[PDB]
């Protein structure tokens, strides 16, 4: 599930790295839908929220079943998402900010 | 004197080379100027300093360019001593005179030299150019030394220049120093005494002036009113008072629009302070179709001025319509506003759209003043030498003027001065248009060259540097191929360098080519006027050089 959703996220990696600010040309004239925004927002969030929940079920599993899951794939995939998330050159996004950093906490 | 040695050593083994380099810097750096202001003006003592740690050749040679502004940058009641010291340093610019007894005599008592009362005039009007170049380099460059300390000091010095400058050197780059101080005031901290300086200007300039700089200030103030404290408002009030009193016809008759806007902004107490002022303002206003006035104000580009225009136009239209009641040009003005905005600042574009909402489609039968064409007119550049004169004046007046005025480009004004004076050798004697019966009768006064008429009639300083561009002439494949490949800006540059290739006759074309030689759309505009000589000739080398591109670009590698 986990990898499937991280790379789901990289299928929606087109979110958490939206620019640092609305440029003079970039408009906010809009179809004004909160629909697909909330859509992908729920998506991204809920997904990171997966990351959260299943990873914490990992942490709450018996200590025996631990290293069998941890490979450098976790580092690389979560590295993709973290870089996507806690931007230093885009808009940060408090929820994903949350999620990502607690994964660090994980 | 060993302090400089320690500083260089920290800079060690080649500390002698460091001393050589530092002395080279001090040639035009502030070392000579500040020593002049601190100790004395003796060029012999200057040689003594040149022997402090060594390194004297540049003394006679490097006496003019940068040390002038270096000294100027300290103009800051007891300091009248420093004022006279500085004024004496200004007196002594001539390196030969420094070598002469003038070297130790130009720092004399208040009653200094009196042939200087015109020779010194000439001196200052000369390198007013250089010192402006210095300050614009200090302002509009990157200035990794951001350090608005320099900005403050330069403002102090230029203010003292208003304290002491003839009309001629004033107008030498009045508009330039205007833009310099203007962007200063735009910067946050400067305003506190940028407005002080503005008032200093106000107290004594002119009547023909006090137009081309004031509206910028007016827009600024009647726009940013929110972020003005008490004493800012106080100095503002003083400024208003000066506006009212010392130059009233300007606010009332020569730029009344400011009055319209400020009165329509009723948190200022214009009638409260002066009810008589209010009367005149309102009268002239209700009297002459303000639409063309807002049209002229929209012809000031920038941004603050444009926004003020939009808002005031909206208000006027609203009240007039609520009543019951030329009309057209505001529409196209807004058109351009948005069109330039079409890539920059959506808020400005929305303001233009709000004004268009108030207006709208209206009637098409109502004649639309959209033009037919423009002036690509010619005037025998070969024969009818009088028409050649027409040709040159047409070139300079058409677009070279506002570029020479509105551009924010330090060095380009250098070419401006140089080649425009080179064109002004047709009216080289200042008295031709100045005091005389002389029938110079210069056309194309344009109220800007008219504003510049004296400041350029005989203020010529040659400034004619250009070299080493012939062989690489991108022409014939080196041009058609480069343009078909990419880039296009440099393609235009290279093509227009067809003059550097095989044109540039010393009569007109040399100066004309060297004009844009500093080197960006102007390229395209100047381009149409080259190959006529050769196609007359009846040469073939440059003919092919041009024709190769001018016909290969017909379909040069489409669908790249």
């Amino acid at each position: 599930c986990f990898l499937f959703i991280c790379d789901l996220i990289r299928i929606y990696h087109h979110v958490l790295k939206v620019p640092i600010h609305e440029s003079n040309m970039n408009l906010h004239v809009e179809p004004q839908i909160f629909q697909y925004e909330l859509i992908d927002y729920l998506i991204i969030s809920y997904s990171f929220d997966l990351l959260e929940g299943i990873l914490r079920v990992l942490q709450s599993h018996p200590k025996q079943t631990y290293m069998e899951f941890f490979d450098e794939n976790i580092l690389k995939s979560f590295e993709f998402v973290y870089k996507l998330a806690l931007t230093i050159s885009y808009k940060p996004m408090v929820n994903v900010i949350f999620s990502a950093v607690e994964v660090v906490n994980i | 004197l060993s302090e400089i040695a320690k500083i260089m050593c920290d800079g060690t083994s080649l500390i002698n080379q460091m001393k050589v380099n530092l002395l080279k810097k001090n040639s035009r750096q502030i070392f000579a100027v500040a020593l002049v202001k601190h100790g004395l003006f003796s060029l012999d003592i200057l040689e003594t300093l040149f022997l402090n740690r060594a390194y004297i050749t540049a003394y006679l040679p490097d006496y003019k360019t940068l040390a002038e502004i270096t000294k100027l940058y300290k103009n800051s009641s007891d300091s009248e001593n420093a004022n006279m010291i500085l004024c004496s340093l200004r007196f002594l610019i001539t390196n030969f005179e420094k070598d002469k007894r003038h070297g130790s005599k130009y720092k004399n008592i208040n009653n200094w030299t009196d042939d200087q009362e015109q020779a010194f005039q000439k001196k200052l009007q000369d390198n007013i150019l250089g010192i402006f170049q210095v300050f614009s380099s200090d302002i509009h460059d990157v200035e990794g030394r951001t350090t608005y300390y320099e900005k403050l000091r330069v403002i102090n010095g230029i203010s003292f220049l208003i304290i002491y400058a003839p009309k001629k050197s004033i107008i030498s780059a009045l508009a330039q120093i205007s833009i310099c101080l203007q962007t200063g005031l735009g910067l946050k901290e400067v305003r506190y005494e940028a407005f002080r300086c503005w008032h200093l200007l106000v107290r004594h300039l002119n009547d023909e002036e006090l137009s081309t700089v004031i509206d910028s200030l007016i827009a600024f103030i009647l726009q940013k009113w929110s972020e003005f404290n008490g004493k800012l408002r106080n100095i503002v009030y003083s400024i208003l008072d000066t506006l009212i009193k010392e130059k009233s016809d300007l606010i009332l008759k020569l730029k009344p629009y400011t009055t319209l806007a400020l009165v329509g902004k009723p948190e200022l107490g214009i009638l409260a302070r002066d009810g008589q002022f209010a009367r005149m303002v309102n009268k002239i206003r209700s009297t002459t179709d303000l639409i063309p006035i807002f049209a002229n104000n929209l012809k000031s580009s920038n941004k603050y001025v444009i926004n003020q225009n939009l808002d005031d136009i909206e208000v006027y239209l609203r009240r007039k319509q609520t009543e019951r009641s030329d009309i057209t040009l505001v529409l196209g003005a807004l058109l351009d506003t948005s069109h330039k905005f079409r890539n920059l600042d959506k808020d400005l574009c929305e303001k233009c759209a709000k004004c268009i909402s108030m207006i709208g489609v209206l009637d098409v039968t109502k004649h639309e003043f959209k033009r037919t064409t423009y002036s690509e007119n010619e005037v025998y550049d070969l024969n009818d030498s009088v028409q050649t004169i027409k040709f040159l004046i047409w070139v300079i007046n058409d677009i070279l003027v506002p570029a020479f005025w509105q551009s924010e480009n330090p060095s380009k004004q250098l070419f401006v001065a140089l080649v425009i004076q080179e064109s002004l050798k047709y009216c080289g004697l200042s008295s031709e248009s100045w005091d005389m019966n002389h029938k110079e009768l210069y056309p194309n006064e344009a109220k800007l060259w008219e504003k510049f008429n004296s400041v350029s009639k005989t203020t010529i300083y040659p400034l004619l540097s250009s070299l080493y561009l012939a062989q690489s002439w991108k022409e014939y494949v080196p041009l058609k191929y480069p343009s078909n490949n990419f880039e296009g800006y440099k393609i235009w540059v290279k093509r227009f360098t067809l003059d550097l290739l095989k044109t540039g006759t010393t009569e007109n074309h040399p100066l004309h080519v060297f004009s844009s030689l500093i080197r960006g759309s102007l390229s395209n505009f100047l381009l149409p006027y080259i190959s006529l000589d050769i196609i007359i000739k009846a040469p073939y080398a440059d003919i092919l050089n041009g024709i190769i591109i001018e016909f290969d670009s017909i379909f040069t590698c489409n669908l790249e």
